């Protein structure tokens, strides 16, 4: 059959490692970001934590790449770490290059640039990894973009990646007020989506993995929630959650 | 939203509501309709079949009561090994259809010579002895063996198959027509050829148009036919075909389809019954046999051994020249116009059979029928190679 | 590690009609006789009293099902499919209890492995400590 | 021989709008069916030797066999349905013209000569596949498919009706037809109309029928068909689903394979059989047009393949036209973005989506379906490709 | 359906993961309806006898049709309706044959009325697109796993006949069960029971639905963590 | 078996034959005929379009293109594969015209054209270049030192003087026309008469202006391709 | 078998890896591009954005210079890749020779760069089709269409991706010389060329226009349903 190495072409056109790759980042953890008013987030499911994890990190899913510039992976964790050193590698040469923070535009073309490279041609398995790269500039503010192992991109102020990610986009996209939603209502929605899609009656704080994006002051600040922030925000969601049960 | 599921209410408003005042009436009289078709298809029936009495003219009745009370009935059963009757062990196994075999002795009517292995014998049925052999008496005008004479088609309707038809020319004149040739060349006139091909090549219509030229009639045994229900007896079959063929004159011993022979008890009886006719025959007759099926090597192989058919003709879709002779061939027996270039449509269908051609021009036909004109044109035949043959890549990238 | 020697022993100390099988044997050469057989020894254990189904070796022929692409797949997944509508179908049994014993648990069909037709999927593990000096002592 | 019985075809009620000329019309056949019954009933009313010796002579009962061979004008090989066959006498009424290796000989119960031949032996399975009642569905319930009907009706119409081109052309009418194309898209409807509006009879086989326990009643059932077809002529037979026996040739090893390889042999034996210039046709259809033998399409044996493609836009839009020509639809209902909506919907995906949004109607006590009601329908009967992204 | 002017539905599907309710549901329909069911699960139209398959499928419908309207249940109709398979040699044939045969009368040149039929299977992707058709099967209806709410009110039929304590929460329990099936939801109220007959009582308590929950779904996971951590 | 030796270029059939060689032979047969006469006035190229559409710009459709004002070209084949072999021509008719300041000769020509080809089995491909025949026929016509000549080239990277050689789709039935109404003397107006009789005999549509390019090159003028006006000329007279 | 080699020739003389890199085109998206005196227009058929994409990023029409422009179908990612490479070799070729580059030496470039990732293996032949259009400087409407093969033609008024077959009947049934005598004749010919295949109007259509050389916009959606309402008062007009 025609599921050889990528670089073939089956006769009715389809790139089936490309679609391999594709339907691969369902077995990943599950990672969602919302563009609000002023603010963006990323939230992230800590899929393996058995008992016995150090924590020693500051996110596995949400990697900083610029003083502008955070995402969240979805894949194999070995083209997950080339993915990052890459974009932090093409962030900081555009910022010599050029004196600038690099827009997201850009970079995200420059990643997903090569990631179709690594598809179409070489003989070389396409980087079975998904990003929702979180960042801000002077072009268009607070932008959200969800990457592709195929090399494709996309604008969106929703987005839902990982296992059952279709059920999260859906809900999510049955629940989103676009342009009036603040970091708090987003951050609402967010906790929702990730107990409506993880296999849990009560997610914990350790499960989530929240980062958030904020432009204040001349400048942005990225910063994951802390574990006493999330606890709190996640015991709000629950009480606001039997306040709805009782009242109906 | 949940679902309701329809009140009865609902269903009494529902049916009633808005319709049509005759609906009613509507429905009534068409359920009244299939009422009375189905009474009128009642009331018809008993159709008499009268079965197959002929005019009392012809009515012996005494005579029939005679034949009913007199004239055994014989069950018919085809017979086997003679374990060795010689007068000393008069006993053979028959096979009685369905039923069984069994080992029965001969009947005062019947002698030994003309009972042997293989043929229908009609056994009684209280001891089951032999009472009269049946030969099936073939000679088959409703089914193969085509017997032609002399086939219509001749030397100039072939097309294309010019080295085929002189290798066959070869084998199936050079002896038949100066036998004195080969005999003062210290050499046994050839005992036969496979003409293999991929079907539809025509290597049947090429057998026929020899068959003509040699003016030696044509005989074509399909084997499909000895698969299928007339079986068993097929080696009768050939015993007699090839007798009369011996009575007969110059003749010329087609088998096609012949796969389906080769590839088996009663089969395995066929095949070495045609052995003890071909071998046993003397090679210097003339029923040159004609071998011809697609396979070239699903022949037992003890067939093509020397002493036996001795060469093999391999016929090879047509070329370019071919395809238009065969299509001019095909299209003179077609109402169409003077300036068709067949040239062009043998080119149009590359590594096309001889059928395919056959069915291109039909097909050319039916569109001419298609805009009621009583002449075929050029656009026609394009259409139609378009349709057959092949069931922008090629436009856009060659040029 | 004790599986057939426990439905030798449920055998030996029980009042119901036992019928013992193995897996293998209901793979029958001619088309349909293996489905036809389950459903004659399901049937016959319905209509005796309280019976005891024992397929040893169920994963001979209840392996997980697949895109089967030849006959011989197909007639076995057809034996697995009869299998399961026969314990838990439209027609539900009374007092028939299936005992099936297999080495690999893991490659068993999911719609085998559920409640309603193995209430109780018991592991056998090697014995440990205790079980190994109780073995040591019955056997010796 | 008898010409062709074609089906009872009662005439077609134009105006179909519940409205008084369909009542007028429907009235009106209503009273000719009444005046038939009431002559035949009264018919049956008014007005009331050697045959009884010979039925004597004949016996009681006696038993039905096939006629094989015909050694002398007093002798035959006759065989019993069982299969067992024998050499029997033919006594003297018994009339002989009629005797042709393949009828259907009466056999004495003892010492079985022959005693009378039987014209029509039908079997019930040959019999129940011959259309008695032709189908509702015509060619203007059949939406798009021009090209496919007209070579339909070229194929199978044409030479029943004035033929004089065929042989002024000099080319063979094209015995036998095969329709092919994905599940769904109009085969055997496009023979219900065949039915319909054909004059010839009509014989209706699966395919699968066609194949018997027994051995030997495979080929036979399929040798009684074709003769029937051919007794019948001129006849139409419709073998649908022939890739129930169609499948590739292939060496058999098994007694039921045999069998299997024997009934299409037969089939394909007859096929070849009859000529071209005969009045029977054969007719088709399958969904796995690559499975089936290259053989049995053979240009020598089933010259034309009429494809059925999933129907484009404008064939969408007739059907969808065809299947909502029934229902009270608003004024509202577009129906032009389902046939906008890239899919593979078929003739009968169209005709499953109006049955769904005519249930959405009734879901919400309407009887008047909207757009609305299509659109939830759509998505409703649709079941299950690329990713979304990688293709723009 | 008449005045409407649609054409009646005539076959449905009922797929879905196993133990979800499927087979519960026809033998519902047929407790509750007025017409003639009939059980023809699946490999019971598979027989040893050349073409017996075809013959027993045209059986039932004209036994079908000479009844009442009437309802077909096709049980795991996976069995003999997958897919045809190409040519014959190891590739089957008879099956096929009988399918073929359940089609034509399911959707063909006869148009059988009120015949109704009904199929379950588990594996609804590996089904025929000749047998999914619309027109032989309109409105595939699919079995998911029950959700919370659903869970809980298994839990509260299937807990009717038990000696429930004062005090139980079977919303918890129900809780306690993300993506379990019916069956699994029945499972676990036979063995709370257990548990409370195991120490000779009547009442179920909590506690013993809780064990029940973890031993009913108690299932293998990836041992393995350097596997697990392949994904992030 | 021939499968094996089907796959790849360097592989040798027990015949000896380069079956990929071969079928890069018949893909010739698969482009529109394309026909060349040799003459002592000169050499004439005519060609058939095959337009697919009506609204497609005729002029895109290079089947007669110049390497150089004294030589013409011909092809048939893949357009992208005779795209390179055009360009490597022209390049290296100036490659010569640069180095020697004189006019290369179409055999020089043809020979240069057949270097690039027949590299497929070649080392050289490193940096990059064709790991399979080209898939294209080159008809080659123009005047030189030894008058007026005619070459056709084969995608193998053989060459041969032709009076009279055609190429596309049917090369076999204009080959065996053209061996019949060649003529040596044959003078440059009856060669293309000839010419377009032959194309008439062997398009698949009928002759007009938009189905066929003419060229022609002759010792006095240099390459010339026949414009509308001089296409209908010609093509009244047939 | 001779379909999974990019360089094997099957034995009737196919490469059906380019084959099926063209075919992979048919399941992009409707692109259709006409030329006028004066105007080259660029009618796309844009997919609904569901409820959160973006549509500023999921640009079907690219300018690869200010006198050239292009509109692909087939594959984003393929047709971001050639592009960039079509704008970098672009500004290259007006560092060489300091005039902008003529839309045929870009349609050239373009199908030279498809044709060599098509001749080797280990490279994946483009799976897209591009539609130049443009001026050259001395202000002539050019219109060109690449394919995945990396051979490029010349065409009045083409059409790519799914449905084009019947975009083009369309076009050849409904190009004239009058057709393209005003802008706004060409405009309606391309919308009605449109909605021939998304048949829904307004929405799900994107038109970029260009007249002599003034750096071209895309028609913004503030006009283009004034255009498709112009379009249906024609088409209630003449019926
Ligand atoms: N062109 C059409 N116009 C109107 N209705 C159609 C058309 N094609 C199909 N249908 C509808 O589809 C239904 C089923 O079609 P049909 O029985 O002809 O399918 P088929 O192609 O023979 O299928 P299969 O081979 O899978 O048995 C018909 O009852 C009819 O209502
Ligand atoms: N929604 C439900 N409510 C109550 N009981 C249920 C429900 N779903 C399943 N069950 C129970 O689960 C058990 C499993 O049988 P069921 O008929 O439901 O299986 P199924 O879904 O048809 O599965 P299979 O595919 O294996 O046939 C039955 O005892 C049934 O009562
Ligand atoms: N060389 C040929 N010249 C003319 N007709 C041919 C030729 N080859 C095949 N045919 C046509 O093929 C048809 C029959 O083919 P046939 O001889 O049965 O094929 P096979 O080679 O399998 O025997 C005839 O109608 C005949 O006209
Ligand atoms: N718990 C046990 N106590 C005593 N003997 C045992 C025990 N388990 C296994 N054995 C020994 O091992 C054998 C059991 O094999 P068996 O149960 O058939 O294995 P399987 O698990 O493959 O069915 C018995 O013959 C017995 O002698
Ligand atoms: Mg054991
Ligand atoms: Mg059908
Ligand atoms: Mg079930």
């Amino acid at each position: 059959r025609y599921d050889s190495r990528t670089t073939i072409f089956s006769p009715e056109g389809r790139l089936y490692q490309v679609e391999y790759a594709m339907e691969a980042i369902g077995h990943a953890g599950t990672c969602l970001g919302i563009l609000a008013n002023d603010g963006v987030l990323l939230a992230a499911e800590r899929r393996n934590i058995h008992k016995l994890l150090d924590e020693v990190f500051f996110s596995e899913k949400i990697y900083k790449l610029n003083e502008d510039m955070a995402c969240s992976v979805a894949g194999i964790t070995s083209d997950a770490n080339v993915l990052t050193n890459e974009l932090r590698l093409i962030a900081q040469r555009y910022l010599l290059q050029y004196q600038e923070p690099i827009p997201c535009e850009q970079l995200v073309t420059a990643l997903c640039d090569i990631k179709q490279a690594y598809t179409q041609f070489g003989g070389k398995r396409p980087f079975g990894v998904s990003l929702l790269y979180i960042g801000w500039d002077k072009h268009y503010g607070f932008q959200l973009y969800q990457s592709d192992p195929s090399g494709n991109y996309g604008g969106w102020k929703a987005t839902c990646i990982g296992n059952n990610s279709a059920a999260a986009v859906s809900m999510l996209k049955q629940d989103y007020k676009e342009g009036e939603m603040t970091l708090k209502s987003a951050l609402a929605l967010a906790i929702k989506v990730l107990n409506k899609t993880m296999d849990v009656s009560k997610l914990s704080a350790e499960k989530v993995e929240i980062a958030t994006l904020t432009r204040e002051n001349g400048k942005t600040v990225i910063r994951v929630l802390k574990q006493k922030e999330v606890e709190q925000l996640i015991k709000k969601h629950e009480e606001e959650e039997a306040k709805a049960e009782r009242e109906k | 939203k949940p679902i309701r599921a329809l009140d009865e209410g609902d269903i009494a408003l529902l049916k009633t509501y808005g319709q049509s005042t005759y609906s009613r009436q509507i429905k009534q009289v068409e359920d009244d309709i299939q009422q009375l078709l189905k009474k009128i298809n009642e009331l018809t029936g008993i159709k008499e079949s009268d079965t197959g009495l002929a005019p009392p003219a012809l009515w012996d009745l005494a005579a029939d009561k005679q034949t009913l009370q007199s004239e055994q009935p014989l069950q018919v059963a085809r017979c086997t090994k003679i374990i060795n009757a010689d007068s000393e062990d008069p006993k053979y196994i028959i096979n009685v259809k369905q039923f069984a075999k069994f080992v029965v002795d001969l009947s005062d009517q019947v002698a030994p010579t003309d009972i042997e292995e293989g043929m229908r014998v009609g056994v009684d049925r209280n001891k089951y002895q032999i009472h009269i052999p049946l030969p099936p008496k073939i000679d088959p005008t409703v089914t193969m063996m085509q017997v032609e004479e002399k086939p219509d088609v001749t030397y100039s309707d072939v097309g294309g198959c010019k080295e085929q038809i002189e290798k066959l020319r070869e084998v199936v004149e050079t002896p038949l027509l100066h036998p004195e040739r080969f005999v003062n060349l210290g050499i046994e006139p050839p005992k036969g050829v496979l003409l293999f091909g991929p079907p539809g090549t025509g290597k049947t219509l090429c057998a026929r148009a020899v068959a003509n030229r040699t003016d030696a009639c044509f005989i074509r045994v399909i084997g499909s036919e000895l698969v299928q229900k007339y079986v068993g007896e097929g080696a009768r079959m050939v015993r007699e075909l090839f007798e009369m063929a011996r009575t007969k004159k110059a003749c010329l011993i087609f088998f096609d389809e012949i796969d389906a022979i080769g590839g088996d008890n009663e089969v395995q009886r066929t095949m070495l019954e045609l052995i003890n006719q071909l071998d046993g025959f003397d090679p210097r007759g003339n029923i040159k046999v004609l071998m011809a099926t697609n396979r070239p090597d699903t022949l037992d192989p003890a067939l093509m051994r020397p002493g036996r058919l001795d060469r093999k003709i391999e016929f090879s879709l047509p070329d370019l020249e071919g395809r238009t002779h065969i299509f001019k061939i095909h299209a003179r027996s077609m109402s169409v116009e003077r300036d068709i270039r067949f040239e062009l449509l043998a080119r149009l269908c590359p590594n096309s059979t001889g059928a395919e051609i056959r069915s291109v021009c039909t097909e050319a036909g039916m569109f001419a029928i298609r805009a009621r004109r009583k002449i075929a044109t050029e656009k026609d035949f394009l259409e139609a190679v378009n349709k057959v043959i092949k069931s922008t890549p090629r436009y856009m990238t060659y040029n | 590690c004790g599986k057939t020697m426990l439905a030798k022993a449920v055998a030996h100390h029980t009042t119901a009609a036992f019928i013992r099988v193995v897996g293998s044997e209901f793979v029958q050469k001619y088309l349909g006789e293996g489905p036809r057989m389950v459903r004659d020894v399901f049937r016959l254990a319905k209509e005796n009293a309280p019976a005891i189904i024992f397929i040893d070796e169920i994963d001979a022929i209840a392996t997980k099902r697949f895109d089967a692409q030849t006959g011989a797949d197909r007639e076995v997944q057809r034996i697995l499919l009869e299998l399961l509508n026969q314990m838990d179908g439209f027609d539900q049994n009374v007092n028939v209890k299936v005992i099936m014993a297999t080495n690999r648990a893991d490659t068993l069909d999911p719609a085998l492995l559920r409640p309603g037709r193995l209430d109780r999927k018991i592991e056998f593990p090697l014995p440990d400590r205790r079980q190994k000096r109780l073995i040591f002592s019955t056997i010796t | 021989t008898k010409g062709p019985d074609a089906a009872s075809k009662l005439p077609l009620v134009t105006p179909h709008t519940q409205c008084r000329l369909k009542l007028l019309k429907l009235e009106r056949i209503k009273d000719y069916l009444l005046m038939e019954e009431e002559f035949i009933r009264n018919q049956e009313q008014m007005k009331p030797e050697e045959r009884s010796k010979v039925d004597d002579l004949r016996g009681t009962p006696m038993s039905v066999g096939t006629l094989e061979e015909i050694i002398d004008d007093n002798h035959a090989i006759v065989s019993t349905s069982v299969g067992s066959e024998h050499y029997v006498s033919i006594l003297s009424f018994v009339d002989k013209d009629l005797l042709e290796p393949g009828c259907s000989v009466l056999l004495n119960h003892k010492v079985h000569a022959v005693i009378g031949v039987l014209m029509d032996d039908t079997d019930p399975l040959v019999t129940v596949m011959k259309v008695e009642k032709a189908p509702q569905e015509t060619y203007a319930d059949i939406g798009g498919l021009d090209n496919q009907i007209q070579e339909i009706k070229e194929s199978v119409e044409l030479p029943l009706t004035h033929p004089e081109y065929y042989e002024e052309m000099g080319i063979k009418p094209p015995k036998g037809v095969i329709l092919y194309g994905p599940p769904g898209t109009g085969k055997t409807l496009l023979a219900k109309a065949v039915a319909n509006q054909t004059s010839a009879t009509f014989l209706r086989v699966v395919g699968s029928e066609l194949i018997q326990k027994y051995l030997g009643d495979g080929p036979k059932l399929v040798r009684e068909l074709f003769r029937v077809a051919e007794e019948h002529a001129p006849s139409i037979v419709f073998i649908d689903e022939i890739d129930a026996i169609g499948t590739k040739r292939y060496d058999s090893n098994s007694g039921g394979e045999r069998e299997i390889q024997r009934t299409m042999l037969e089939l394909l034996n007859q096929l070849d059989g009859f000529d071209s210039r005969g009045d029977v046709k054969v007719i088709m259809a399958t969904n796995r047009i690559e499975t089936l033998d290259p053989a049995l399409i053979r240009p020598g044996r089933i010259d034309r393949k009429i494809e059925f493609p999933l129907p484009d836009e404008k064939t969408k839009k007739r059907i969808f036209q065809i299947h909502t020509s029934r229902m009270t639809l608003a004024d509202d209902v577009t129906l032009d973005d389902l046939i906008m909506a890239k899919d593979d919907l078929s003739g009968a995906d169209i005709k499953a989506i109006c049955t769904e949004a005519g249930l959405m109607a009734l879901r919400e006590r309407r009887m008047k379906v909207t757009n609305e009601d299509f659109k939830k329908s759509k998505e409703n009967v649709l079941y299950k490709g690329t990713p979304e992204g990688l293709y723009l | 359906f008449e005045a409407l002017g649609i054409a009646q539905p005539k076959g449905v599907l009922l797929y879905g993961p196993p133990g979800t309710g499927k087979t519960l549901l026809a033998r519902a329909v047929a407790h509750h309806t007025d017409c003639t069911f009939i059980r023809v699960s699946g490999s019971e139209l598979v027989q040893k006898f050349i073409g017996e398959g075809a013959r027993m499928v045209r059986e039932l419908f004209v036994m079908a049709r000479e009844h009442a309207p009437s309802i077909i249940f096709m049980d795991e109709i996976d069995s003999i309706g997958s897919s045809r398979l190409e040519g014959g040699s190891g590739g089957d044939s008879e099956v096929q044959r009988t399918m073929l045969e359940l089609l034509n009368q399911l959707d063909g040149f006869e148009a059988t009325k009120n015949i109704k039929v009904i199929m379950a299977t588990n594996r609804i992707d590996i089904l025929d697109s000749a047998l999914l058709r619309p027109g032989r099967i309109d409105r595939k209806i699919e079995f998911p796993p029950p959700n919370e709410e659903a869970r809980l009110d298994i839990l509260k039929i299937h807990s009717r006949k038990m000696n429930l304590t004062r005090g139980i929460n079977l919303r918890k329990i129900a809780e306690l069960m993300p993506g379990a099936s019916g069956a699994e939801v029945k499972g676990v109220c036979t063995e709370a029971g257990m548990y409370a007959l195991r120490e000779r009582r009547v009442h179920v308590t909590q506690e013993d639905f809780e064990m029940a929950v973890a031993k009913v779904m108690q299932k293998d996971s990836e041992k393995n963590m350097s596997i697990k951590k392949l994904w992030k | 078996t021939r499968s094996e030796y089907d796959r790849g270029v360097n592989t040798f059939s027990p015949e000896g034959r380069l079956f990929q060689v071969e079928y890069a032979i018949e893909a010739i047969k698969l482009g529109s005929t394309a026909i060349g006469i040799q003459t002592s006035e000169g050499v004439c190229l005519a060609v058939e379009k095959r337009i697919t559409s009506p609204l497609m710009e005729p002029s895109s459709i290079e089947k007669i293109v110049e390497i150089d004002a004294h030589i013409g070209c011909a092809m048939s084949g893949l357009i992208a594969d005779a795209k390179t072999l055009i360009d490597k021509a022209r390049v290296e008719t100036q490659n010569h015209w640069f180095t020697y300041n004189e006019t290369m000769t179409v055999e020089s020509v043809t020979q240069a054209v057949s270097n690039l080809a027949l590299q497929f089995g070649e080392e050289d491909a490193d940096p990059g270049a064709m790991s399979r025949p080209f898939g294209v026929a080159l008809l080659f016509g123009g005047v030189d030192e030894k008058g007026p000549q005619l070459f056709h080239m084969d995608p193998s990277g053989t060459f041969v003087q032709c009076d009279a050689r055609a190429i596309g789709s049917a090369s076999e039935g204009a080959q065996s026309s053209l061996q019949e109404v060649y003529h040596k003397s044959m003078t440059l107006k009856e060669a293309i008469k000839s010419s377009l009789i032959i194309l008439k005999q062997v398009m698949e549509e009928k002759l007009n202006a938009t189905n066929i390019e003419l060229a022609t090159v002759q010792p006095g003028q240099n390459f010339h391709m026949f414009t509308k006006e001089e296409l209908e000329e010609v093509i009244k007279d047939i | 078998s001779y379909d999974r080699a990019i360089t094997v020739f099957s034995p009737d003389g196919h490469l059906f890896q380019v084959e099926y890199a063209q075919e992979a085109v048919k399941k992009g998206s409707t692109a259709v591009g006409v030329r006028g005196r004066d105007i080259v227009v660029l009618g796309v058929e844009k997919k609904s954005v569901a409820k959160l994409q973006d549509e500023r990023t999921v640009r079907k029409i690219c300018a690869l210079d200010d006198n050239v422009c292009m509109a692909f179908a087939g594959l984003t990612a393929d047709a971001r890749i050639v592009i960039n490479r079509a704008r970098v070799e672009c500004q290259s070729h007006r560092l060489t020779v300091e005039d902008p580059v003529t839309v045929e030496y870009i349609t050239r470039y373009i199908a030279s760069l498809k044709q060599r990732y098509t001749q080797s293996n280990g490279r994946r032949p483009f799976g897209i089709s591009a539609l130049i259009v443009g001026f050259d400087f001395d202000g002539t409407p050019r219109l060109y269409q690449t394919d995945p093969s990396g051979t490029y033609h010349a065409w009045k008024a083409n059409a790519i991706g799914r449905g084009a077959k019947s975009v083009r009947e369309f076009l050849e049934k409904n190009y004239t010389d009058e057709a393209i005598e005003t802008d706004d004749l060409t405009i309606k010919l391309v919308i009605k060329a449109l909605l021939e295949v998304v048949q829904s109007g307004g929405k799900n259509i994107e038109l970029a226009v260009m007249r002599r050389d003034q750096s071209l916009k895309i028609l913004n959606p503030e006009e283009i349903e004034k255009y498709v309402a112009e379009i249906e008062k024609e088409k209630e007009e003449n019926e």
